[PDB]
């Protein structure tokens, strides 16, 4: 591969700055372009760098290019939630139609929300159609908590998910667990580390 | 007193997956550089071929051409794919600058397709010449969209060519002003016309190029004397013959006179039928197989 | 597609028994791809040096081939050129009188 | 703007697949890439205009066709499982990329299942404690992982307060052709949930077999379909 990006993936706290690297060996190096790829979408151009020593700026995005080092850096200042996407570095070897674009694998950017008031709890939710089927919802925990996977093949646990209640300006994390079975919500996330003040309501 | 510097590139494309590019560089009629397809490096054919440029200045210039050769190859074959989705294809480049006293110069970049001149770099872009095939319009438009190349070519023609050549002229002043004495000999062949003979005055080994060779009858230059083409020797000297058609019996009295800058006014005069001429001829007798046809 | 022109000539005055250099100067050809052999008595001369190929103002290609040789009364010398503009290769013998 | 069709396709080994690409940008150059994890886009085929088609870096198993300036097509004569990828089309005079096509080539269609969908109503404990109400939607037992989940409140699709799992999980992780499960969340205010006039619907678009695909098995044909679960507001 002639275009390498680092890191593989980057986790940053909402509102902080994130730095993404590009290193290439493409010859010749006409221009360098950064793309943003939202999950399940196409590549959308962010900025173009043309000169030997170039600097570019577009809102929160700012990039630099050094052709003598064959190196580029993309800065995201005051990162937002919707900035969660794959960022791809692209080098073009001509300034004409006869060019070939060289692609890097991309950096996956994960923006974790700053939860000001953690209210961690595990709730039991019942099926709309049937009474018997139920799920467990671990919710309102701080981004300090990592949700571990299931050690039992009969128990299914999802990875954590961030939801924005827009008009309320309220963000919360949640993970869902269920089992086909002695299974109970109070010990459903027993493979993960829980906060001391986690609310476990009695069924 | 003017000196022409020329970089000559010849590129062959036999099909989609075959190509070679070879180049030679001349300062006047002296070869200064060679660049074989086989070599990743431009080679010097003189000890002064670098000119006045530094090592770091040369490396940056060579690297630029190294990127160029790879890029040119790929660009041509991608253009082939545009126009004829014919073959084979021959492309020639003539790039350089002519020098004038003092410090003034005119640059050029000529491109030929299949041995016909079609495109030149003029000012800031590529331009088709008058009487060129109209299918070139699209490739020209495609190539003119490249601003990086345009700037780099401009720098090379406007600035780099004259700066380098002036350095070459001072570095190679000694070899350019070098004087080499010609040697001459006489022979004869049958003329194409019945009863006639063609006298040949061979003049070989002279440098520089300019020479004067005439057949004489005393004070009278023979108006039938025909200069041949200048032909090169391997040691960078020159060969030329001056022929004269005569009727059998009119050979006597004739002389071949040669004037050159290396002789300093002391002309070489070879007389037909002299003691010297008889001696040289018997040293070169042969069986006459398979002599050139006569009709 | 243009036909090669072959001119064969010695560097120094031809003298029987004395070492010399024979030149084969091939001109006016196109395309550049060409095979050039210098022959002594019909057999290929192994020690033949070739100059770099170039072209002239009319875009036609030219190249000089040279080898060390000794002229005699009986030994024949020739230059044989293979090119796509010709069906068979062209052989031009050295004539010292030309 | 660059359009691709289809957006999702499930195919069999040895079947024919044709991916379309349309652009009204009036560009001469058109490109076909595929995206696979740990690589970066790789060129399959490209075109210099109407009539032109050229091999890229990875053309094997793929054909291309450019009948007009607007259309460029990628043709898979005999589809293989390795040709499972996301395909991107591009055009240029700078390249402009399409939204992509998700293609899954399988060895056998006898493993293709549509999802079962269930909606889980908010707990009273959450409502009392947070004055908010979270609905959980569960999409279960589908193959392959070709689902698009969406929440519909009172007949209009909502985005506010929704989080859907980016990745599905394997119901049997030790199996090569395991069925999948996807979950999603819609969180509203307690008062909004406590309104019996409020209707909530979880919509799951599944991509599977097409009209011309042959099916013989006793159970229902696992075609491309919408499966939905719903819940009404509760005062109580
Ligand atoms: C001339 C006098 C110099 C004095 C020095 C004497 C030393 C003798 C050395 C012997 C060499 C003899 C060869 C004679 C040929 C002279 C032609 C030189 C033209 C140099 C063009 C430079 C630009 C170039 O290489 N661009 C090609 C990459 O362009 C890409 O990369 C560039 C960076 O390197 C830029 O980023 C550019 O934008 C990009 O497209 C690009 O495919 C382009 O279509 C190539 C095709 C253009 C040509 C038809
Ligand atoms: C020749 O021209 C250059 C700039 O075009 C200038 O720097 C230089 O002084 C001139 N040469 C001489 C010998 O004056
Ligand atoms: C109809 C003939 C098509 C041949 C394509 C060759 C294009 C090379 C362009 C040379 C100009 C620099």
């Amino acid at each position: 591969t002639q275009v390498e990006q680092s890191p593989q993936s980057l986790v940053v706290r909402q509102g902080e700055n994130s730095v993404l690297q590009c290193n290439y060996s493409v010859t010749p190096d006409n221009h360098l372009r950064w793309f943003k790829q939202d999950t399940g979408k196409g590549l959308v151009s962010l900025t173009v760098l043309v000169d030997q020593k170039d600097k570019t700026s577009n809102g929160r995005y700012s990039a630099t290019l050094d052709k003598d080092a064959k190196h580029s850096t993309l800065h995201i200042t005051a990162t937002l939630l919707d900035d969660t996407a794959t960022y791809i570095c692209v080098v073009g070897d001509r300034g004409s139609a006869l060019g070939r674009l060289h692609f890097g694998a991309g950096t996956q950017l994960i923006v974790i929300p700053d939860i000001q008031n953690p209210d961690p709890a595990v709730y039991q939710l019942r099926d709309s159609k049937s009474s018997d089927k139920s799920v467990c919802l671990f919710t309102d925990f701080d981004s300090q908590t990592n949700v571990s996977q299931s050690k039992d093949s009969d128990v299914y646990i999802t990875d954590k998910c961030v939801l924005d209640m827009r008009s309320m300006d309220f963000k919360s994390n949640s993970a869902v667990a269920w089992s086909n079975k002695d299974f109970a919500c109070a010990n459903a996330f027993n493979n993960s580390i829980i906060p001391e003040d986690t609310f476990f309501p009695s069924p | 007193k003017n000196y022409t510097f020329r970089c000559l590139q010849m590129s062959s494309f036999a099909n989609r997956s075959w190509s070679r590019t070879d180049s030679v560089v001349w300062l006047g009629d002296l070869q200064t550089h060679r660049w074989s397809n086989d070599s990743a490096t431009i080679s010097f054919t003189k000890p002064w071929s670098q000119g006045k440029l530094s090592n770091q200045q040369w490396e940056k210039l060579q690297h630029m051409f190294q990127v160029y050769r790879v890029s040119f190859t790929r660009d041509i074959q991608e253009l082939v794919k545009m126009m004829s989705p014919d073959y084979p294809i021959e492309i020639q480049l003539s790039a350089g600058c002519e020098m004038y006293p003092g410090n003034a110069s005119e640059s050029f970049l000529h491109v030929a397709f299949q041995g016909k001149y079609v495109v030149r770099f003029w000012g800031t872009s590529w331009q088709t010449v008058p009487g060129a095939p109209s299918w070139l319009d699209l490739p020209i438009k495609v190539l003119n969209a490249d601003q990086g190349t345009s700037a780099t070519v401009q720098m090379l023609l406007n600035d780099t060519c004259p700066l380098f050549v002036r350095g070459l002229l001072e570095a190679g002043k000694s070899d350019l002003e070098k004087q080499e004495k010609p040697v001459a000999w006489l022979s004869s062949v049958p003329s194409s016309a019945h009863g006639h003979r063609q006298l040949v005055c061979h003049v070989s080994g002279f440098y520089p190029k300019p020479v004067w060779v005439m057949w004489m009858r005393g004070d009278q230059e023979q108006q039938g004397t025909h200069r041949g083409d200048f032909l090169p020797n391997a040691d960078e000297t020159w060969y030329l013959q001056a022929t004269l058609d005569v009727e059998a019996g009119e050979e006597a009295g004739l002389a071949c006179r040669v004037k050159h800058s290396s002789l300093g006014g002391q002309d070489i005069i070879l007389y037909w039928g002299s003691l010297h001429h008889i001696l040289d001829a018997q040293k070169m007798v042969w069986n006459h197989r398979h002599h050139h046809h006569h009709h | 597609q243009k036909t090669p022109q072959i001119q064969v000539y010695s560097r120094h005055p031809p003298e029987n028994g004395k070492p010399n250099i024979l030149n084969c100067y091939v001109t006016q050809f196109h395309p550049p791809h060409i095979e050039i052999q210098m022959l002594k008595n019909g057999k290929k001369i192994p020690k033949v040096e070739m100059s770099d190929m170039s072209f002239s103002k009319d875009w036609s290609f030219y190249i000089l081939a040279h080898t060390e040789f000794t002229p005699t009364e009986t030994d024949t010398y020739a230059c044989r050129v293979k090119h796509a503009s010709m069906a068979e290769p062209k052989t031009v013998y050295w004539d010292r009188d030309m | 703007a660059v359009t691709q069709s289809p957006r999702n396709k499930v195919a069999v080994t040895g079947g024919k697949v044709t991916l379309s690409c349309n652009q009204t940008n009036n560009h001469n150059n058109m490109y076909w890439y595929r995206q696979d994890t740990g690589h970066g886009l790789r060129l399959i085929h490209y075109s210099y205009g109407a009539g032109s088609t050229e091999k890229g870096d990875i053309p094997d198993g793929y054909k291309a066709s450019r009948p007009s300036q607007e259309n460029f097509s990628l043709i898979l004569e005999l589809a293989t499982p390795s040709q499972t990828s996301v395909y991107f089309c591009a055009s240029g005079d700078e390249q402009f990329f399409g939204p992509g096509t998700r293609l899954t080539v399988l060895e056998d269609l006898k493993n293709v299942f549509p999802p079962e969908v269930a909606v889980f109503e908010p707990s009273e404990a959450e409502i009392s404690h947070t004055q908010k109400a979270t609905l959980v939607c569960l999409a279960t037992g589908f193959y392959p992982d070709h689902v698009e989940l969406s929440w519909w409140v009172n007949g209009k699709e909502v985005h506010s307060g929704v989080c859907t799992d980016p990745q599905p999980l394997k119901e049997q992780p030790a199996l090569n052709d395991s069925r999948y499960a996807l979950s999603s969340r819609l969180r509203v205010s307690a008062t909004f949930w406590q309104n019996p006039r409020n209707h909530f619907r979880c919509q799951v678009q599944f991509y599977g077999l097409s009209e011309n695909d042959e099916w013989t098995q006793d159970r229902a044909k696992p075609v491309t379909q919408i499966v939905s679960a719903e819940a009404w507001g509760r005062a109580d």
